[PDB]
């Protein structure tokens, strides 16, 4: 890899650099330096991965949507034939999107999922298959597409129950994860009832705890009850 | 679309 | 070239793929890759190329200043040593935007401006030449620092003396010339009277005009003619 | 920064 020459602390330091450059490409290119160093992340490390990769595979997301769209009108009743192009083009797009949830996925199999035994990594890194192969799935129509609509309930489903015995309610980690399953189950396993269920039960039993925060903490996990209720609103 | 981290 | 496989006609409905999905890259690629089939470009096909570019060479300059920035920071007194990871991505990064100005003037160069005939497109490339050697100026230090000021220079008087004898005070490829020149003088060449002063000569011959402009082209010229107002109201 | 076209 371009990146097994430079030290692991110069790829951390310049993941930084690029997140302030608002370069998400190279900040993607040296956490997937970083983690191939071997050695596991700390807390702030996991983050900048998580940072690197969503604004990248975000942005690819965003242009695949935009072309879909593109593509679904001219295939209407009426539309004049131009051609080929804007399947090629969503094709490329879509292809570049996947090589990127591969190889974030790659990440997480190799090895850091195997090596995460506290319960704040395990889930963090759990979560992230979850995601990656939901973002798979947001493009997948071939014989495999319910095998990795399964991929990822299977990874969200063993971090929640993680999450369950091993966090508080409003352990961060657990609401976004219990976030992001809430959207799966809405988006990608046409499941609104569970999604609503989740993000309210998850909800419910973080207000009950924030009794017990400090004001830091506190403030962590409102903003993600609020991304919840952001969500009920949205689909009751 | 639906708010995720 | 990877798209010489590719139809000029596909390579121009990409490009605005591309820009409808904001993928800035994709779309420069396939601006260039048009080009390189030899032909002219139209007014709209010039268009597309410094669309494409512009967004690209933008993104890069906004992350080559924040790590310049950055950089002169670390090199103040009291600064902790950070060691060479700073000097290292500002490099990186200016690299790449060099390699892009290269690119755009190698098209400019072979051969878009000695094939340029009617004053529209060759003021529109030699402006172009001019930016694209004023973005290489922007990041210059060495012994060739001058002369690649005086090539941004050489370009844009040349593109300046064909409009004053080709076009009208108001066409807008004009004044965005009058605008960008007006801007190197200022910004590179330590000219801010000779930026002041071209500014408001283009913009009072362009008021004088306007009387002669329907209404679509009056609103294409008073938008630049705002935008030579800004920059004069931030001088002075 | 100045407006450029
Ligand atoms: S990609 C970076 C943004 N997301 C997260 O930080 C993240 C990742 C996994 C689970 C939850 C969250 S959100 C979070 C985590 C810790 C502290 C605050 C917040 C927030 N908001
Ligand atoms: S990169 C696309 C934006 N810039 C320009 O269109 C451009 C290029 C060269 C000279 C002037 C201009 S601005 C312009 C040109 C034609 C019509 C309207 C405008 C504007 N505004
Ligand atoms: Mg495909
Ligand atoms: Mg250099």
């Amino acid at each position: 890899g371009a990146m097994g020459s430079m030290e692991r602390a110069s790829l951390i330091q310049k993941a930084k650099l690029a997140e302030q450059a608002e370069r998400y490409e190279d900040m993607a290119a040296f956490m997937k330096g970083a983690v191939e160093k071997g050695e596991e992340l700390s807390n702030e490390e996991r983050n900048l991965l998580c940072v690197a990769y969503k604004n990248v595979v975000g942005g690819q997301r965003a242009a695949w949507r935009v072309l879909s769209s593109i593509e679904q009108k001219s295939n209407e009743e009426g539309s004049e034939e131009k051609g080929p192009e804007v399947r090629e083009y969503r094709e490329k797009v879509e292809t570049e999107l996947q090589g990127v949830c591969d190889t974030v996925l790659g990440l997480l199999d190799s090895h850091l999922i195997k090596e995460a035994g506290d319960a704040e990594s395990r889930v963090f890194y759990l979560k992230m298959k979850g995601d990656y192969y939901r973002y798979l799935a947001e493009v997948a129509t071939g014989d495999d597409k319910k095998r990795i609509i399964d991929s990822a309930r299977s990874a969200y489903q063993e971090a929640m129950d993680i999450s369950k015995k091993e966090m508080p309610p409003t352990n961060p980690i657990r609401l976004g994860l219990a976030l992001n399953f809430s959207v799966f189950h809405y988006e990608i396993a046409n499941s609104p009832e569970e999604a609503i269920s989740l993000a309210k039960t998850t909800f419910d039993e973080a207000m009950a705890d924030l009794h017990t925060l400090s004001e830091d903490s506190y403030k962590d996990s409102t903003l993600i009850m609020q991304l919840l209720r952001d969500n009920l609103t949205l689909w009751t | 679309f639906p708010a995720t981290v």
